[PDB]
């Protein structure tokens, strides 16, 4: 169809809003990709993260 | 000295004046009716965590 059209799929209900305010500990380590070159092994193609 | 229960009955129209008096006076407030319903509280969605969009390449 080439037409607006709206329900309501479930009446009014209460939310609050609400103040969360902790502490974090983000720890990661980095990604390397290496790939060879199809040849006698002195050319690399890739080494990108 | 009867005459003062007299006196009150038939005056007694001037408490409207009095009325309208206080109503003046006195400060005013309302309601903003409040609305019965929530019967269904409703919960966010089923939502799943995930790593985002890596950039492949």
């Amino acid at each position: 169809a080439q037409v607006d059209e709206d329900i309501i799929v479930s009446k009014t209900s209460l939310w609050k809003e609400m103040q969360y305010n902790r502490d974090i500990i983000i720890r990661f380590k980095f990604g390397n990709s290496i790939v060879k070159m199809g040849g006698l092994g002195y050319k690399w193609s890739e080494i990108s993260y | 000295a009867s005459l003062i229960y007299r006196q009150l009955l038939t005056n007694s129209y001037s408490v409207d004046l009095y009325d309208e008096i206080e109503q003046i006076g006195s400060g005013k407030t309302q309601n903003v009716t409040i609305n019965p319903g929530p019967f269904a509280q409703t919960r966010y969605a089923p939502v799943n965590w995930d790593h985002g969009e890596i950039n492949d390449s």
